[PDB]
């Protein structure tokens, strides 16, 4: 599953 | 070994062939699942996703997609402004994802791009990220001091992402523990009083091969090329590899293949 | 600004060939920033049918792939190619499939 919402840069 | 990867791709604009954004999910180098940017779902591609049987999987997984989606379209103005570039066709690259070894360690990865140029690493292990260039810096700074991306980075790929590889790694086995025996064909050209031969091994699964040349049943390296193990459309491989050998020699040289197909290398003349 | 990186290519049949025999003809485009590109599969010269178009992909070093295939007859008088134009290309270039019968 993918991780739930990276941080925007 | 076992992988599960993620992998991410934004463009400025899109071109033909291109879209604007894109995610692709691979478990043990396969493909398995993608995104849809027109109907912007997550969609599987390989049938042994149908095991996959937890309520809400699909709408959980296109729920990040398309909030990605919408981050991505963020970093790549504000990349844009804090590198101060011109306008273009820039682009942005997030990879992240775990392996299972075998002796049952695991690893973890996220790794990301801007403009196909490293621009973050991420050290699960120290909990920092190693920036590229001074503008990395500042994503990393913001990062760093927000407190809670690296630990729950961290937690992801040492828990969640290698759970989620060994389910899937059953789900998937009958395809991926399958056995394609490649057909190998050995061939001869001459040119400038050398004669090249090349080995070409067609439709071999799994990926990992090992190419190597025997002269009178000794192993030899000298002159030797190979090219990059590449794909066919039906999901198995093709690999070629030569040598440089005198004209008149060729009866002397075997190809030797080294594959799981294959439980003794195989040997093959031209 | 930002990385610029040509095209590698292969061209390949799928199953060892034979003159006459249907087969399918492979171009694997890997290793190319930015992504956007032109791919073409030419019978001599001309755009050959029936041609697929997988879906783009790319790797940890920020380079795209793709595999351009179509079924095909090899005969020992056609000559196949595929053509490539990319911006990290000075001029369009053309990989020729080696007729290995």
């Amino acid at each position: 599953i993918m991780f739930s919402n990276k941080m925007a840069r | 070994p076992h992988s599960l990867r993620y992998f991410f791709a934004g463009v400025s604009e899109p071109s033909p062939g291109v879209p604007q954004f894109m995610i692709v999910g691979y478990v043990d180098g396969d493909v398995f699942v993608r995104y849809d940017s027109e109907t912007r779902r997550m969609e599987s591609r390989v049938d042994w996703t149908s095991a996959i049987d937890d309520q809400q999987y699909w709408e959980r997984n296109t729920q990040i997609a398309q909030n990605t989606e919408q981050i991505f379209r963020l970093d790549l103005e504000t990349l844009r402004e804090r590198y101060n570039q011109s306008r273009g066709s820039h682009t942005t690259h997030v990879m992240y994802g775990c392996d299972i070894l075998e002796d049952g360690s695991i690893r973890g990865f996220e790794q990301h791009g801007y403009d196909g140029k490293d621009f973050l690493t991420f050290d699960k292990d120290t909990l920092t990220y190693t920036a590229a260039d001074a503008g990395a810096q500042i994503t990393k700074r913001k990062w760093e001091q927000e407190g809670t991306v690296a630990e729950r980075m961290k937690y992801y790929l040492e828990n969640t992402c290698i759970e989620w590889l060994r389910k899937y790694v059953s789900y998937g086995k009958d395809v991926l523990e399958r056995r394609e025996r490649p057909e190998v064909r050995v061939s001869g050209m001459e040119a400038d009083k050398i004669l090249t031969l090349s080995c070409r091994a067609h439709g071999f699964y799994p990926q990992p091969i090992s190419i190597s040349w025997l002269k009178d049943g000794m192993v030899q390296e000298q002159e030797t090329r190979r090219g990059s193990t590449v794909p066919n459309s039906d999901g198995t491989y093709h690999i070629w590899a030569t040598i440089d050998v005198l004209p008149g020699d060729g009866d002397k040289y075997q190809c030797r293949v080294e594959h799981a197909s294959l439980p003794q290398p195989g040997l093959f003349s031209w | 600004g930002q990385a610029k990186a040509a095209p590698k290519v292969q061209v390949y049949s799928r199953h060892p060939a034979t003159a006459g025999t249907e087969n399918i003809l492979n171009c694997y485009v890997e290793g190319f920033h930015p992504p956007k590109i032109d791919i073409a599969l030419l019978k001599n010269g001309e755009p050959m049918k029936d041609v697929k178009y997988n879906d783009m992909s790319f790797g940890d070093d920020w380079t795209f792939q793709r595999l351009v295939y179509a079924p095909f007859t090899p005969t020992k008088s056609d000559v196949y190619t595929c053509r490539v134009d990319h911006e990290a290309f000075t001029e369009p270039q053309s990989f020729r499939w080696e007729p290995d019968f």
